[PDB]
């Protein structure tokens, strides 16, 4: 819902006019400072030229009051299966050594399996020695010697990416207006800075944070919902410990790629002179993830999941004090002075007074053509702004007032003259 | 190197009908004579599992030997495009040639065998997929895959493609599928039991017994052509049999040598005899295990 | 690496106005061509755009395409006197041109291909602002311009250009400066849709949508060097078009392959898709986007 | 400095050159499995009109 | 050997639908591929910790064994494993791929 | 030593040579819009005809 909270008048010292082709156009070199407006509330800025008829707004809309994460080591992972291929070898014929495969290189592919092919996975190659002689078929004395070259491959259709948080960065989604009607959703974390077509913004003011977050560890799913690990980051990856297998991209994960990284010593084996079945006890981190699904109770905060932008974030039940720096990176803002005709009427007014939230007014603006209407009180504290075409369509924002009887007086005009309008309605008492 | 891989056991033929004019100098396989369908798998880096195994036999040494019968028609024809008896089989496979050739031979289906033809003078692509126009002209049959050949009794035609989770591999339609297939040409072993289908293979647990039967050597004819020599007629040690064999310190520390007043020389070989493998959890012997570069379109979404 | 890197896709045409001596080896652009106008291009720390963006368009390429005209006169003059259109937007040019060049074509405002070229046989100076007396000379001209095109159609009549708190860049009349001009040689992109004008731009985002498009295929013909061949005459599968066309395993899946009846060979390719541009936020299509060195006039106040 | 943004210049403002790991064949936009790289060429811009010297 | 963990195992003898009769065995997580497919566990409860710090000794075709002593980590003099070997052929035929004790065989 | 106060050259005295940053344009007496430069040759002397020994 559309409504300035708080309106400020722009400095004259960046502030300069100019006329081309029968119009009054000025640009902004500078930087404007106004409040942050809470959940519904906006907060405009009025910007005058020559003179009183010719007045903009740039009205930035505020979603609601959200605390996103700052992501830093993060690393994939998953569900894995290994495939064990044994290759039994009498002694003394080619590399069937019983010396040679003690200290067998896992990098190192033996002339017993440089048939595979093109196998890019996290592969390895051990040496396993067994028995000799005649009972095992085999025709020297000597003990024979088992080769074992077992790669890993993925069997899972998804996988899951394990990071945490250093802060709660106080992210503030803010549907920025242009001066002419462009629209433009953003969002401003902290001191973080954007790129607008007017020039860029950043938050200023922020007091609201969530302290201890190193301690939780957070999982994102592709398109599913998040999760949440009441556990300090993983540090190393050792055996029997959850995320002894990772990554650096979804792909390698689901590929099983050989750049991951994985634990040390910790594929199984079971010799069996000439069976072989490669088990290895991997965790599951989907039974986490269906223990702690978002969204959930942690103490006085909501924590869930963030639509459109992927992120953490963490719902708060505080108030928004925050402030705003509008950098103009040399825009010029130009203004046509309309001349069509609209009779507007007053319809109702509902809300609340002396709280950020406002009251909204109801307006029956009845225009001929299109073009935009502007509106103000007497003593210069309050501007209403509303889009007007040809037809009968009610328009309306939120206004902010002290008073549970409003009385004031309202000057609005679309082509020059201004006529007078009252307006009237019973307030509840909000904080 | 000493081309001592060129004896072939047994017949040792490699022609087919249609075209290959070098069977003057290819039947049987030995020294003398020259055939672009043998020499290139003895070069090192292309095929290593026919270098592991070169003690037995080949595909059409398989043919010629009463293992592997022939597809009709035999060769495929290439003039006539709009599919032809051996197109599905070839288009999802990828191989790779030194070009110059005119022929290829591969494994089909059913299990016989299934090859090309190309009329002259056309040459093959750098794939040996479909043709092209035009060095010299080569009419033997380039190896498309990496299997042999070998003798076996033991029945097993009641088994199909062990690999589970793919939905289309190969030209086997195991399941249907409309969704996101994970389209990758993946080296799949596979294997043909006796009298059966192309069965994939999941995975190779190879097993060879080093024991004295005559398919674990190589016993040739003594020099001081070359067929393959009975080593049960080889006498033992402290014994008498009945012809005469020698060799070197394998085949003369439990046999007798007899070094120039021998008939046959015997050697031991590297990869050869019973060759059995992994399937269903029960030992079987099969009959060339080859390698081969299809699509796998493994599922995903 | 990178194998495409003089192959281009579609027309492939760099004839130039006014210096004709290029016309015999010049249409279209093969492997083993020769012409001074795209040799320069792929000069290692000259142009790191056109390197980057390789399978696309030009500007020639692009004024032969069928949908950039050209301008009147196409090729002016250097030794007029007043009233010259190749005057005021190549004096504010900034980029040193090289030796052993007459000619040199670029993009005017209205969208149009402009060149100059002097009288025979005087070469450009240092700036290549006038002209001087006489390597070898080339048999073309210089691309003063980093730019490139692709296959779009956007209209961009009602898009102006964008760049705010400048005075007068180039040669087009802004806004007017209230306080002192600051003459700075800048590097500003420039942007020309389908039909429009010189739209200049200030922080170029470009994007790269990759997709099942027929232009991420290429065909060379076989040799029993490369050649050149269209890949657009390559019809689907089970049909007929007007030239044969083949290829491998993935030209063949989407196409027919002729096998022997074609005179070249598809390969699988890539480099292509639909490259957007950002334009006032919305995402569009570029047809003529680029870099171009003009005379930068901002406030110094 | 990376190829794909080697025609900026190497002028004294303040830039970095960093590379991420995307994904690969055609779920993005490429051919072949291996994943794909992501050249980045951010630079730095004055926003402030003034200067401080604290 | 030692024992680092003590895994629930349990023996199943799996019966297949024609009358095959198959005897495997599952422990934590492990999965062993049969003829109709591949079975696994999925909770496991009942665990004995503390088991670093005693051997057990296996016999070929006798038994087993236990000691009340922590593994033999290095082999050294005065300790119970002091030439060791890799398998059981390379120590009743005494090969060189097993450690030994330096300075172990007395002289005079 | 500079260029502009090559007069002095490396003498025996306390002598220093700086260059400080200063704004160029029209404003200040320039041409090139970039940043000119300010040579300072300031070099130590005595004042009085009497010194102390601490």
């Amino acid at each position: 819902d559309p409504g300035c909270s708080e309106l400020i008048q722009a400095s004259s010292r960046i502030t300069t006019c100019s006329t081309e082709g029968v119009n009054t156009k000025c640009r902004l070199s500078g930087t404007a400072l106004i409040r942050a407006g809470s959940v519904g509330a906006e907060a405009c800025l009025m910007l005058k030229g020559v003179k009183e008829d010719q007045t903009k707004f740039l009205k930035i809309k505020t979603v609601s009051s959200e605390l996103s994460c700052r992501e830093g080591q993060s690393y994939w992972t998953g569900s894995f299966s290994p495939k064990c291929l044994s290759s039994r070898r009498c002694h003394l014929v080619g590399e069937c050594h019983v010396n040679r495969c003690l200290s067998w290189r896992d990098n190192e592919t033996s002339a017993e399996f440089s048939f595979v092919g093109e196998s890019t996975t996290m592969r390895e190659n051990k040496c396993f020695e067994q028995c000799g002689g005649w009972g095992c078929g085999c025709f020297n004395v000597n003990p024979s010697c088992l080769f074992v070259h077992t790669y890993l491959q993925s069997v899972r259709k998804e996988a899951l990416r394990v990071f945490n948080c250093i802060d709660w960065v106080h992210k503030l989604t803010l549907e920025i207006t242009d001066f002419d009607g462009s629209v433009s959703t953003i969002d401003l974390g902290a001191s973080s800075s954007r790129f607008t077509n007017w020039g860029s913004v950043s938050l200023s003011l922020d007091a609201e944070g969530i302290s201890g977050s190193n301690s939780f560890s957070f999982i994102e799913s592709p398109g599913k919902g998040y999760a949440i690990v009441d556990e300090p980051f993983s540090e190393i990856p050792r055996q029997g410990f959850l995320g002894e297998i990772r990554c650096n991209s979804e792909s390698s994960v689901l590929s099983a790629h050989e750049s991951c990284l994985r634990a040390p010593n910790l594929i199984s084996y079971k010799p069996m002179i000439d069976q072989l079945e490669c088990t290895t006890n991997l965790i599951d981190p989907f039974v986490v993830f269906e223990r702690g699904s978002l969204p959930q109770t942690r103490n006085d905060k909501t924590f869930a999941a963030s639509k459109g932008n992927r992120g953490v974030q963490a719902f708060s039940k505080g108030s928004v004090q925050a402030d705003l720096t509008l950098m103009f990176d040399n825009f010029e803002v130009d203004f046509v002075g309309a001349a069509v005709s609209c009779d507007a009427a007053f319809l109702n007014l509902t809300g609340c007074y002396s709280c950020n939230a406002g009251a909204r007014v109801c307006l029956s603006i009845t225009s001929t053509g299109t073009g935009s209407l502007s509106a103000h009180n007497k003593d210069g504290s309050l501007h209403i702004v509303l889009p007007s075409e040809n037809g009968t369509k009610d328009q309306c924002q939120i206004l902010h007032f002290t008073v549970p009887e409003v009385e004031e007086e309202f000057m609005y005009s679309c082509d020059g003259d201004e006529r007078p309008l009252l307006v009237k309605g019973t307030l509840i008492a909000i904080d | 190197e000493d081309p001592h891989l060129r004896n072939r056991p047994g017949k040792g033929h490699n022609y087919i009908d249609g075209m290959t004019q070098e069977d003057a100098t290819c039947k049987p396989v030995t020294y003398a004579g020259a055939c672009s369908s043998f020499d290139v798998l003895l070069e090192k880096g292309k095929f290593p599992l026919f270098q592991s195994y070169a003690h037995h036999r080949t595909l059409l040494e398989a043919v010629h030997d009463t293992i592997i019968a022939k597809a009709d028609p035999p060769s495929c024809d290439l003039q006539s495009a709009h599919g032809n008896p051996c197109m599905k089989e070839k288009l999802v496979m990828k191989t790779h040639c030194p070009n110059d050739y005119q022929s290829a031979h591969y494994l089909n289906n059913d299990g016989k065998m299934a090859s090309v033809k190309c009329p002259p003078k056309y040459e093959l692509t750098e794939d040996c997929n479909f043709c092209r126009q035009m060095a010299s002209l080569k009419k033997g049959s380039y190896p498309l895959q990496d299997l042999f050949c070998q003798s076996s009794e033991d029945d097993g035609s009641k088994l199909k493609t062990k690999m589970k989770g793919v939905c289309e591999v190969g030209v086997q339609a195991l399941k249907k599928c409309d969704g996101q297939l994970s389209t990758a040409h993946e080296v799949v072993p596979f294997a043909v039991f006796k009298n059966s289908k192309k069965v994939y293979l999941d995975k190779l647990d190879l097993k060879t017994e080093e024991n004295l039967l005559p398919d674990s050597f190589v016993c040739f004819e003594h020099k001081g052509e070359l067929k393959s020599f009975d080593i049960s007629q080889c006498p033992k040690i402290g014994g008498h049999g009945s012809k005469k064999c020698t060799g070197d310190a394998a085949f003369c520390s439990a046999y007798e040598c007899t070094a120039q007043y021998a008939n046959a020389y015997c050697s031991h070989a590297n990869g050869s005899g019973i060759v059995q493998i992994q399937v269903s959890g029960v030992w079987k012997k099969p009959l060339c295990v080859g390698y081969e570069r299809v699509v796998v379109k493994r599922e995903l979404s």
